[PDB]
């Protein structure tokens, strides 16, 4: 009957709110991936003005 | 029910059992001939014989085999027991025993087809009662577009019991019983208002405590200016329902390319200043979008706003994307700088904007290649650059330098430098 | 226990923050290398000039 409400309790915070800190973490993912496309923007948009403008 | 209300809901029923032309009828009951007869113009011939057969199966005492072939005022009183005041159990229950003869789960197929027979309805109803307060969307000689697309947005929250949303042509054969469609009516609230509005308004409840002012804004232009709008009603329909309550009221012209030219100096000069406001442009490839700003527009180089702004899309799809807190750059509005950008901007950063218009005025990029930051939003337009002819910014709720200075157009004719320009301008 | 435990749940958190940090300073030199697969993009320009020739 005791252990059966601290058991309870050990899931307020263990799962509940712990996992919420792997939440925000993998979506510093989402923030990588629009700087990687900044440089693969940065490094097009130098160079297919150049070797286009070429041709 | 309230006997304010239990009044006029008995003094429907009895002057419709007392019809002339169905003969061998009494005056406990009524017949389906003089159902299609008040409503006259003001619904849809696809809805009327539903609003039969889904108040005709209900079962009130327990033991019949199906539905009755009179319908009298115990099946009409429970029927708007079950939707004008009725709870989730009871609501979706006439929406099922409206679609199939047969008592069963509804497939998957055939509640799109309801759901495209409601929301073409809502606008004949509102039409013919004379309610759109300006916002008269044209008809396309056809089907609607935005009819259609609205409709399969709201099956979008249709969550099926296995977690995993209609993808792909195995979306029309799920068997959708009354477990699965009682949280669909508890999610989506429109699905519960426009029932009370192709009820509720050819019938001619005056009791009823809904509000019709924050359902469909009104359309405050100036008038003299024949102005047609990009959005139609059920789009207008759609981005009020997104919006704070407190300013879904009224929506006022602040520009339009149409009238107030195709630059812009004017853009920029018509919304800064004027608060909240809703911009919404639509490039070549017919794909209207845009966002909606939560502050006033002020001419700053920093990023401004907060998490009231979001985006939307209308005419590709219709959803609606807050914000996610990652950053804050909301807003962006720059005039005239060479280092940092200049033009209109929201979500993203600087050059990587999910939504941008540029000084060079019909041109501009939505580049979220794979989403938004700000904003967990797509790609809005067709390309990746697009170009657009027609752009509204819409508020919601609510001399010149050539004649400023008289000695300074005394010290330009002293020094030499001429006029260039009289007779040219006015006074 | 839980507060014998609890750090046990926190370094575990702290663990998945920084692959989280690895792949971030991965994805930045992950595709520079497809972002010099733009010069691939160069050839079909190339041999569309010799068509033009052609």
């Amino acid at each position: 009957l005791s252990d059966a409400d601290v058991q309870k309790q050990i899931k307020h915070m263990m799962a509940f709110i712990e996992q919420e800190a792997n939440e925000k973490a993998e979506e510093i993912d989402a923030k990588a991936e629009e700087e990687f496309n900044i440089e693969k923007g940065r490094l097009v948009q130098t160079q297919r003005l150049k070797i286009m403008e070429y041709y | 029910f309230l006997p304010e209300e239990q009044a006029e809901i008995d003094q429907l029923f009895d002057a419709l059992s007392s019809d002339k032309n169905s003969p061998n009828v009494s005056s406990k009951s009524f017949s389906l001939k003089a159902l299609q007869n008040h409503v006259g113009e003001a619904l849809p011939p696809e809805m009327v014989t539903r609003l039969y057969d889904g108040m005709r199966r209900v079962d009130l005492t327990g033991k019949a085999k199906g539905p009755s072939e009179n319908v009298s005022q115990e099946q009409f009183t429970a029927s708007m027991s079950h939707l004008l005041k009725g709870n989730s159990e009871e609501k979706s229950l006439m929406i099922m025993k409206m679609i199939s003869a047969t008592e069963g789960p509804v497939k998957a197929r055939e509640v799109q087809k309801f759901t495209e027979d409601l929301v073409g309805s809502v606008v004949h109803v509102l039409s013919h009662r004379q309610e759109l307060r300006g916002w008269t969307g044209k008809e396309a000689p056809g089907p609607n577009p935005r009819v259609q697309v609205l409709a399969a947005q709201l099956l979008s929250d249709m969550k099926l019991q296995d977690g995993k949303r209609l993808l792909g042509p195995q979306w029309l054969d799920y068997d959708c019983d009354r477990a699965v469609i009682e949280d669909w009516v508890f999610r989506v609230p429109h699905v519960a208002i426009f029932l009370s509005v192709v009820i509720c308004k050819g019938f001619l409840v005056l009791c009823s405590s809904l509000d019709l002012t924050t359902l469909v804004p009104e359309r405050q232009v100036d008038q003299g200016r024949g102005f047609e709008s990009i959005l139609d009603v059920l789009s207008v329909m759609y981005i009020n329902a997104q919006l704070p309550r407190e300013q879904r009221h009224r929506w006022r012209l602040l520009f339009s390319s149409e009238l107030h030219g195709h630059s812009f100096s004017q853009l920029c000069g018509h919304i800064t200043h004027r608060g909240p406001c809703v911009a919404v442009l639509e490039d070549h490839d017919k794909h209207v979008f845009g966002g909606f700003a939560s502050c006033s527009w002020e001419v700053k180089p920093q990023f401004q706003g907060d998490n009231r702004c979001f985006l939307f899309s209308i005419c590709p799809s219709m959803a609606v994307y807050t914000h996610t807190g990652y950053n804050d750059h909301y807003m962006y509005l720059n005039h005239g700088q060479q280092t940092i950008p200049n033009g209109l901007g929201m979500g993203g950063q600087h050059n990587y904007f999910g939504l941008w218009v540029d000084v060079d005025f019909g041109k501009g990029h939505s580049r979220a290649k794979p989403t938004c930051t700000t904003y967990n939003s797509p790609q809005l337009s067709a390309q990746e650059n697009f170009q657009f002819d027609k752009m509204e910014v819409w508020a919601v709720g609510d001399k010149s330098i050539l004649d400023a200075d008289p000695e300074a157009q005394a010290l330009l004719e002293i020094s030499g430098h001429s006029r260039h320009s009289e007779g040219l301008r006015e006074v | 226990q839980g507060i014998q435990q609890l750090l046990q749940a926190e370094k575990r958190a702290a663990e998945k923050v920084a692959d989280a940090r690895k792949r971030k300073a991965r994805r930045l030199k992950q595709a520079k290398e497809e972002a010099q697969m733009e010069v691939d993009q160069y050839r079909r320009e190339r041999e569309q000039e010799f068509q033009s020739k052609q």
